[PDB]
């Protein structure tokens, strides 16, 4: 049952092209008008693409408003971040939220003092990770020995991301998905 | 040549779709809704009874009036949903008679019911209900008396026809002071564009609903107020109203503009930019005088701190709806451009005065006799009695509304259905056929509107209403029956007055509920 | 008709069930009946048609009897056994009308409960129904007809035609009509010093299926369902006066009594204890054979010592049999039943007086079954009926409706007046009940009114059974009665229409002294005064209360 | 002796698959099962017919005496009456007139066949008798038409043609709803001395706008349309300026933005002081142009920004968003303008003209309404229901759906000539087929004859519902067709139909010649597939 699931579901815009000589066109084509619809809705979508240093009185709006988005239940996750400088895991979730912004362009990356965030906020609870949706918080994440402490890499915070709902599980540009050019050249010679 | 052991029958319908034949289905249609009649039955009267409803989410609901009971009420079966229709479309339509539209309709299902037990198909007692209401519209018109010809008041006339709206609600003692508020403000209207947004009520907690108090001009309730707010005065003697669309926020819901500067000199241009843009907008609008701005989309921080200086009122946040209130009141419509505004688009009230009541704080205009609108702040014990006394005088509004796009008289308390009853009964004995026993059963359930009055009142039926039979054998109009002297007489000397569209749609809403599910024999569901 | 349940109330704390009072319960009463009263309604009559109930078991019943549908139709609602005890009692005591005093029951509850809603009192509603019935036994009075200028059994025979309708056995009435009416009159004996009575289920019926219903065979005499003792005995005892000797006694190994305990010394005893034990019973089998029995009837058993001393003689013997038919096989050969032979004298003996007479005994085959066909009896006439049918349920539906038929023509020969039949008297009530009360006036005038629209239910109920048109008929038939009822005395042809009314096959109005549609008077006296009493005991009910079982 | 085998060709096809073949008794089966669905038809059949109700599975209830619209909500697992489904579904999509006549036909072919069946006649022979009168049942309807109809344009010639349609669907409502029918025909044919050619025509001309509440007989005639939307900005004059220019656009009244996401950048702080005025004075300048013109109405298919409102407000100019697109071009064949997604300016020749536009509530919901006295207008027209209940209302649209249906059926083709209706061509044709039957000798007679039996149905159906004997008036009815006179016998429907003879010409009941070949074609061929096959095989759920 899956085998006639995998031609157009394992395949996206790029790799249906594949199938044209093999598959008919009806059938291709078809899907391919509905691929095509999907990845037009994710370029309007993409109203963020760098990290927004924000400061209070706007975080009332940046960080509350945006999350209900066009509130058609258009939500918006926001992933904010109260940094502070002194300690080594705010620098380092500073280079994930940059990494993040360039390639997840839906998903809104706010950043901020953690000293300017709280009034008297304990600097050892430092760095801060919470994600709005629709004005309610998804998760109040706490410092990063969850995600591996010190030796936090991209992978760990993309798969993070799933786990809120962020972002799809078989979405291509995750690095779990996003499979090397080299590694599926060798999986085609070796079939 | 078989596939397999054996082989096992098809159901022609669906597994689990319910379906039946013969004259069970159609009875226990009629049935359903006798059932759903008799939560009714009671209710119908001056002196009958509240129905307290409260459905799966643990929200009470009181109600007089049957449109909201079915609405709360989820009705699966389809030929009780008539009733429900008819009701709704009773109260989008006039706006009185819910009750007695649901009665009527299940009483003549009701009269149909031995018919049905005879061989009589449904295709002959439709046709007799439907050649006795053509009949019955045309005799309700010959009983509309006009009013120009004795000349009388028009003022007067409103009150005369509200009187009758009041009863059966909490309303009925206290109507000498509630309906010179409906009325008064429904004359504020336009006749020409009477409009039925124009009248909310907004549902206030505390107070007693005597306390209230009638005012041309219109609130709103607080909203939001940013620091800034109780530093105004909070009374003016003639401030100019002004209403903006734009968004005065510091890039809040704007677009993200991508700004990159390359110079230090530059940096401190830009930043102030928006400073100098903001106070551009502040001071144009501080040069007409508004001295009260409004505007549905928020107000920015700043700006209150502005207005708080030179005691200028501002508000946000208001909905579209109540906002469309204020400028038929204020005058000129609403201008989103700083620059494009005039002084002659401004309103003006001669008195403003904020209080607190339910310790809510309300901001109302006073002294508005050019305004085409009205307000209305019912005060009341608990949110039932507050939401059943709004309804209540929504009906009132609605008879007033109807009245005065057409102004006829016709006789209450259960006259008119007599009246038209006996008329019936004298074109039916010149029939001779099998249409005279149906017109005789459309006269007896016609005659069921007297029962429910005399029912909740607690004296017997059929004594007064054989009185009754006796006495229209003569010539006689606006005869019934009322409970303050506890005895029959002229409803005219007793100065109680209808809108004749209340018994026209009840008749034709109550015969075309009757003819859908008369004009069926099965119910089919599905899954 | 009844939603959203009651609740379950604090304040009073009942153990069981919950309190439920107001308006429902009569709602729910009323439907109870309406449940039981659609079923027995489209039953009704010629045009009529029954269902069938199956028993759980393969086994099932096609029956008509109002009686037998509600006997099998367990009702657990407590206003629903009123009526199932109603039918009970109603077939027992009259056998005719079972289906029309539910349908009356039905219909008066219903519109009872209209009246109470109405707000008049249930006490007045049962006050305008007892004056109102008062008048209609005194009205069923005036239209009797006494039985004159009648050819032979022609009234007999029409009268048992009205009860054999509504039946599968309909069709054959030109056939049944004269067997069963040469029935009852050869059953017919003394009693009270000159009052005629006939015995209940004096008439047998015997399960043959076989040939037809129309070939049905009247032996007359007396029939019993028995097989024989010993295969060897004769089947066909010839020539006249064969005597019937009906016995209770028992004849087998005879035990002693239960108090005796045999101890004896000597061995030598039990040769003529042993012979002696057995030979008691010969001393009583030995003096009637010698008697010339040449048929014995017992209802007890016999056993091989017996048997054999009967067949050594040509006689022919009778196993286990019920002990009523034994009675009136006395009653007819001029037998005596003994329970125990004796004398008055101190030593036992058989007297030749409690032998009974008859022209011809023989044991026909029914196609697989032993009965003992009894003619020509001597002291008594008899008769047996001869069932015949396609397959047992429909023998069993001609049980029950042979047993209609032969009560119906039973009461009517205890009362020479008769009644018409086919919705006139209900026709007649009607009109004649709307025009009393009218000079009482003030409260009792819609009761009584409504009481009489409650009789229509029957004209109405035959007219829907026929898939015609009803009120065509209904306003023939009570324009026809009022006009006559109206009408001078002197006015021959309006007087005669007080006499007719509504037929089911062709259609139109017809006189039913020509058509025979005739019932017997006592069928409708007492049949309202049970539905009265039904009403009564249902109508009064304001609470109903349950207490759970334990 | 106590387990089968289990039938060792279990090892073939999986336990899902059913076979029901023939000779096991398929025919049986089937002819037999489908009389349920056959008498749901049969009852809902005539002007005294019961509508039937019917609750799908996501709730929405419908109350329709029809065919296609029943069973296309049934979900039937019966793969034989889905033959009968989707062929009653080709009459409504075609000429949307025949649903129950297909069905009582196609049905009644099946039911009348259980004697050549049971007989012993083969089966394809019996496709072959009923193909050939087929054939002759189509040659003979040509001769029996005395309604050849040329005019087609005045309202009192409908009157032979809506009415019968609209008797049949709630026989109750005959003069109000053929007036608001054929008055609304009268708008959408344009005035003219002689219109040929084959003019245009299409069910979407004629639309249906369902307000609750309101008695039926206060129903009236829109030639514009109405649409549950709340105006914008002002209240209309309603006499001044006599007529309005209405310009549709596709796209919404804002600065042109491209397809590709872009953003505002700026340099220096100089910029920033002219953005605030710069959009001002760029939408100025495209709405000022508008202005010029005097185009009093704009219609705008997206959404409508508020800077464009603003300036609208002030010139008293009215807006509608108008969202989906269908309904978009509606209302411009009514002005009689062309859509332009540019913005451009407005043009004489490409604007149309409007008289008035006035705002009210009907049913007290606030509408639009578009109507307009002394225009002229084009394949546009509007029929506003009153009603008690919506369910009611939407079979009143449906009902007037079919009969501009039946205009669409007459003008498309050259010539949709009436025929006698109320049980009189049936009958004519079971006399017609008895004498054909005779003429060719055959093993294929006995099926001609069965073929003229099932159009017995047509007359005893009215009768059924109307409570009478069919034993008396069926009969009867043949004695008067014994001999123009005898064409025009009837079945009559009152309290008087004793007699059982009614003249047509009296109330003017008549049918479709087209109607009723494509409805015999259909039911044949439905009867056709249903007696050709002989094997079902079906699968798991
Ligand atoms: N003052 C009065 N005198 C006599 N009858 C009245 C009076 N007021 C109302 N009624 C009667 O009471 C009935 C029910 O009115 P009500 O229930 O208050 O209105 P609605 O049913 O529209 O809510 C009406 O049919 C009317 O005839
Ligand atoms: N041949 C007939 N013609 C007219 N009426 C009949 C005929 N046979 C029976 N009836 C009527 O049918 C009613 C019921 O008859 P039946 O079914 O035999 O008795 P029950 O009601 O005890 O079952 C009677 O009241 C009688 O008037
Ligand atoms: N007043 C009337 N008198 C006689 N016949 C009528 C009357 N009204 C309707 N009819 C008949 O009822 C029939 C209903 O047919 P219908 O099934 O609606 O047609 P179609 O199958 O083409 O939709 C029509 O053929 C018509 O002749
Ligand atoms: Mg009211
Ligand atoms: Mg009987
Ligand atoms: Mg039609």
């Amino acid at each position: 049952a899956k085998q006639h699931e995998n031609r157009l579901e394992d395949k996206d815009l790029s790799d249906l092209e594949e199938l044209e000589d093999d598959e008919d066109e009806d059938f291709l084509e078809a899907y391919k008008i509905k691929r095509l619809n999907e990845i037009r809705k994710l370029q309007e979508r993409s109203k963020f693409g760098e990290v927004f240093h924000i400061n209070k009185p706007e975080y009332n709006k940046e960080v509350t408003l945006a999350s209900q988005g066009k509130k058609d239940d258009g939500g918006v996750y926001v992933f904010v971040h109260l940094s502070l400088q002194s300690k080594l895991q705010s620098r380092i979730l500073s280079h994930l939220f940059q990494s993040a912004a360039c390639k997840f362009r839906e998903i809104k990356f706010v950043e901020i003092p953690a000293n300017r965030a709280i009034e008297n906020y304990p600097e050892s609870n430092c760095p801060t990770l919470i994600v709005y949706y629709r004005g309610e918080v998804i998760k109040n994440m706490i410092t990063l020995l969850e995600l591996g402490g010190n030796n936090s890499k991209m992978e760990d915070f993309e798969d993070f991301m799933v786990k809120v709902g962020a972002v799809a599980e078989g979405d291509n540009r995750l690095i779990m998905n996003r499979d090397d050019e080299e590694s599926r050249e060798e999986r085609k010679l070796h079939y | 040549m078989n596939f397999g052991s054996q082989t096992p029958t098809i159901v022609v319908l669906k597994e689990g779709t319910d379906a039946s034949q013969g004259k069970g289905q159609i009875i226990s249609n009629i049935n359903a809704c006798v059932a759903v009649q008799e939560a009714l039955k009671p209710t119908l009267g001056p002196l009958g009874s509240d129905i307290l409803i409260v459905t799966s989410n643990q929200k009470t609901t009181i109600s007089n009036d049957g449109a909201t009971i079915l609405k709360l009420l989820d009705v699966v079966h389809p030929a009780a949903k008539t009733l429900v229709d008819i009701s709704r479309a009773q109260d989008a339509e006039v706006g009185d008679g819910t009750t007695s539209v649901t009665i009527l309709a299940g009483e003549l299902m009701k009269e149909a019911k031995p018919f049905l037990e005879e061989g009589i198909s449904s295709h002959l007692i439709m046709k007799g209900y439907r050649k006795a209401v053509s009949l019955a519209v045309e005799k309700i018109n010959e009983l509309a008396v006009d009013i120009t010809s004795e000349k009388s008041s028009g003022r007067e006339l409103l009150e005369r026809c509200a009187r009758t709206a009041m009863s059966s609600k909490l309303i009925h003692n206290n109507a000498d002071f509630f309906v010179k508020m409906c009325v008064d403000a429904v004359l504020s209207l336009d006749r020409n564009d009477l409009d039925d947004k124009l009248i909310g009520i907004k549902k206030i907690p505390g107070g007693a609903m005597e306390e209230s108090l009638f005012i041309n001009g219109v609130a709103f309730k607080k909203t939001f107020s940013y620091a800034g707010f109780e530093q105004q005065p909070k009374k003016f003697n003639n401030p100019k109203i002004l209403s903006l669309n734009v968004e005065l926020e510091l890039k809040a819901e704007k677009d993200n503009a991508e700004v990159r500067v390359e110079h230090v000199e530059d940096y401190q241009a830009i930043v102030d930019a928006e400073w100098q843009l903001i106070f551009e907008k502040l001071r144009q609008v501080e040069e007409t005088g508004a001295n009260i701005v409004l505007s549905k989309l928020p107000i920015g921080d700043l700006a209150t701190q502005f207005f708080a200086d030179r005691n200028i009122f501002c508000a946000g946040r208001v909905s579209a709806d109540d906002m469309n209130r204020v400028i038929q009141a204020v005058g000129g419509s609403i201008q989103s451009t700083t620059s494009d505004i005039k002084p002659e688009h401004l309103g003006t009230c001669a008195l403003f005065e904020e209080m607190q009541i339910g310790s809510e704080r309300y901001n109302l205009f006073q002294g508005c006799p050019q305004a085409k609108t009205c307000t209305l702040l019912l005060r009341g014990g608990a949110e039932q009695v507050i939401a059943e006394v709004e309804r209540s005088l929504h009906d009132a509004i609605m008879i007033v509304k109807r009245a005065l796009q057409n102004k006829l008289i016709v006789a209450g308390g259960g006259a008119t259905e007599m009246e038209v009853s006996k008329c019936l009964r004298d074109y039916s004995k010149t029939i001779a056929g099998k249409q005279q026993m149906i017109i005789n059963a459309f006269a007896k359930a016609l005659e069921v509107i007297p029962r429910q009055l005399c029912e909740n009142a607690g004296f017997d039926a059929i004594e007064i209403l054989n009185k009754l039979r006796l006495a229209h054998s003569k010539g006689e109009k606006w005869y019934g029956v009322v409970f303050e002297t506890e005895n029959i007489g002229d409803n005219f000397a007793k100065f109680v007055w209808e809108p004749a569209l209340v018994k026209i749609n009840a008749l034709n809403s109550a015969t075309e509920a009757t003819n859908l599910i008369l004009s069926v024999d099965e119910t089919i569901t599905n899954k | 008709m009844s939603q959203l349940f009651n609740n379950s109330r604090s304040d009073t704390l009942f153990l069981g069930g919950e309190k439920i009072s107001g308006d429902d319960i009569r709602n729910q009463n009323v439907l109870a009946t309406m449940a039981v009263a659609n079923v027995v309604k489209s039953s009704l009559g010629p045009v009529g048609l029954d269902k069938m109930l199956v028993d759980d078991i393969g086994d099932f019943t096609v029956t008509n009897d109002g009686a037998t549908i509600l006997s099998l139709l367990d009702v657990q609602h407590p206003a629903g056994k009123i009526l199932v005890e109603l039918a009970q009692q109603q077939d027992r005591e009259i056998g005719d009308g079972t289906t029309s005093v539910v349908i009356i029951a039905s219909e008066l509850l219903k519109r009872a409960n209209e009246l109470v809603k109405n707000k008049i009192h249930p006490t007045t509603i049962i006050t305008g129904f007892r004056v109102a019935l008062r008048e209609a036994i005194r009205f069923i009075n005036e239209v009797l007809s006494t039985s004159v200028d009648t050819l032979g059994k022609e009234t007999l025979i029409n009268i048992a035609k009205t009860s054999m309708s509504s039946k599968i056995i309909g069709a054959d009435s030109d056939f049944f009509s004269n067997m069963v009416v040469d029935a009852l009159l050869a059953v017919k004996t003394q009693n009270s010093k000159g009052e005629i009575k006939y015995p209940v289920k004096a008439v047998n019926v015997l399960k043959a299926h076989g040939k037809s219903a129309t070939e049905s065979l009247l032996v007359p005499g007396y029939a019993l369902n028995c097989t024989v003792a010993s295969q060897a005995m004769p089947k066909r005892i010839a020539g006249g006066n064969v005597k019937i000797a009906c016995l209770d006694l028992n004849l087998q190994k005879a035990r002693m009594a239960m108090g005796v305990q045999i101890n004896i010394d000597d061995p030598e005893q039990l040769e003529q204890i042993r012979k002696r034990e057995a030979g008691i019973v010969l001393e009583r089998v030995k003096k009637i054979i010698d008697a010339g029995a040449q048929v014995v009837l017992t209802t007890k058993g016999i056993d091989d010592l017996c048997l054999k001393e009967f067949v050594e003689a040509k006689i022919m013997g009778v196993r286990r049999c019920k002990k009523e038919d034994l009675r009136r096989i006395a009653r007819a050969t001029g037998a005596t039943l003994v329970s125990s032979m004796s004398n008055l004298e101190g030593e036992e003996t058989f007297e030749s007086s409690y032998l009974g007479l008859c022209d011809e005994v023989v044991q026909a085959k029914f196609s697989d079954d032993e009965c003992i066909l009894i003619k020509g009896t001597s002291k008594h006439s008899s008769s047996s009926i001869i069932l015949r049918g396609a397959n047992d349920y429909s023998l069993d539906e001609m049980e029950r409706s042979l047993h209609d038929s032969l009560s119906v023509v039973k009461r009517t020969l205890e009362s020479g007046n008769v009644v018409p039949g086919g919705g006139c008297v209900e026709a007649a009530l009607n009109i004649y009940l709307d025009n009393f009360a009218t000079t009482v006036g003030s409260r009792e005038q819609l009761a009584i009114a409504e009481f009489a629209a409650a009789l229509l239910i029957i004209p109405k109920t035959l007219a829907v059974n026929a898939a015609k048109d009803s009120s065509e008929l209904v306003a023939k038939l009570r324009s026809y009665h009022a006009a006559s009822q109206m009408a001078k005395p002197e006015d021959v042809k309006r007087r005669s229409y007080r006499n007719y009314g509504l037929d089911l096959i062709r259609g139109k109005i017809v006189d039913e002294i020509h058509a025979g549609v005739l019932e017997p008077t006592i069928s409708k006296v007492k049949s309202l005064k049970s539905a009265l009493e039904a009403c009564v005991a249902i109508l009064r009910i304001d609470t109903m209360i349950t207490v759970d079982p334990e | 002796s106590l387990r089968l085998p289990q039938n060792p060709n279990a090892g073939l096809f999986k336990q899902g698959y059913n076979s029901y073949s023939n000779a096991d008794g398929q025919i049986i089966k089937s002819i037999a099962a489908i009389r349920e669905l056959h008498q749901m038809c049969l009852t809902s059949m005539g002007p005294c017919g019961r509508n039937k109700i019917i609750v799908n599975h996501l709730g929405k209830i419908i109350i329709t005496n029809d065919a296609a619209t029943m069973l296309r909500e049934l979900d039937i697992v019966h793969p034989a009456v889905k033959v009968l489904v989707m062929a009653t579904e080709q009459q409504k999509i075609d000429m949307g007139d025949g649903t129950n006549l297909v069905m009582i036909l196609a049905g009644e072919l099946l039911n009348v066949s259980e004697k050549l069946i049971s007989m012993g006649l083969s089966a394809v022979e019996i496709i072959q008798g009923y193909n050939m009168a087929r054939k002759f049942t189509l040659k003979e309807l040509d001769e029996m038409v005395v309604g050849e109809i040329t005019d087609k344009n005045d309202k009192n010639e409908l009157l032979k043609m809506i009415k019968p349609v609209i008797s049949s669907k709630k026989y109750g409502s005959e003069d109000i709803l053929s007036e608001l029918v054929s008055e609304a025909v009268s708008h959408v044919l344009p005035v003219a001395q002689q219109a040929g050619e084959i003019p245009y025509f299409n069910v979407d001309s004629i639309r249906v706008v369902k307000i609750m509440g309101g008695s039926l007989s206060n129903s009236t005639v829109i030639k514009g349309m109405v649409f549950n939307r709340e105006p914008e900005g002002h209240v209309k004059s309603l006499s001044e300026d006599k007529k309005h220019k209405v310009a549709v656009f596709t796209c919404p009244l804002d600065i042109a933005n491209t397809e590709t996401k872009g953003t505002v950048l700026l340099h220096n702080a100089q910029e920033m002081l002219d953005f605030s005025k710069g959009e001002e004075k760029q939408i100025d300048a495209m709405m000022k142009e508008i202005a010029d013109m005097g185009v009093e109405c704009i219609v705008a298919g997206a959404g409508v920004g508020e800077l464009a409102l603003h300036y609208l407000n002030r010139y008293g100019i009215l807006v509608l968003k108008v969202p989906s697109k269908f309904e978009l071009r509606r209302l411009c064949r009514v002005c009689g303008a062309t859509p332009l997604p540019r913005l451009g300016a407005p043009t004489p020749e490409e604007l149309g003209l409007v008289e008035t536009v006035k705002t009210m509530e009907i049913g007290g919901d606030r509408v639009t309404v578009f109507k307009q006295e002394q225009g002229e207008i084009s394949r546009t027209s509007t029929i506003i229901l009153r009603g008690a209940t919506q369910n009611n209302l939407d079979d009143i649209e449906r009902a007037i759906d079919d009969g501009v249906a039946a205009v669409k059926g007459l003008m498309k083709p050259s010539g949709g000539k009436l025929l006698p209706g109320a049980g009189a061509t049936e009958i004519e044709l079971i006399s017609r087929i008895t004498k054909y039957g005779e003429r060719t000798p055959g093993l294929l007679q006995l099926a001609i004859k069965q073929f003229a039996v099932a159009f017995e149905v047509v007359p005893r159906t009215l009768a059924e519902t109307a409570g009478l004997d069919v034993n008396e008036v069926l009969p009867n009815l043949y004695a008067a067709h014994n001999v123009t006179d005898h064409l025009y016998k009837g079945v009559d429907i009152d309290g008087e139909s004793d007699e059982g003879v009614k003249d047509i010409r009296e109330e003017n009941i008549y049918d479709m010649l087209a109607t009723k070949k494509f409805a015999i074609n259909v039911a044949t061929e439905a009867a056709t597939t249903v007696l050709s096959i002989d094997q079902i095989i079906m699968a798991k759920k």
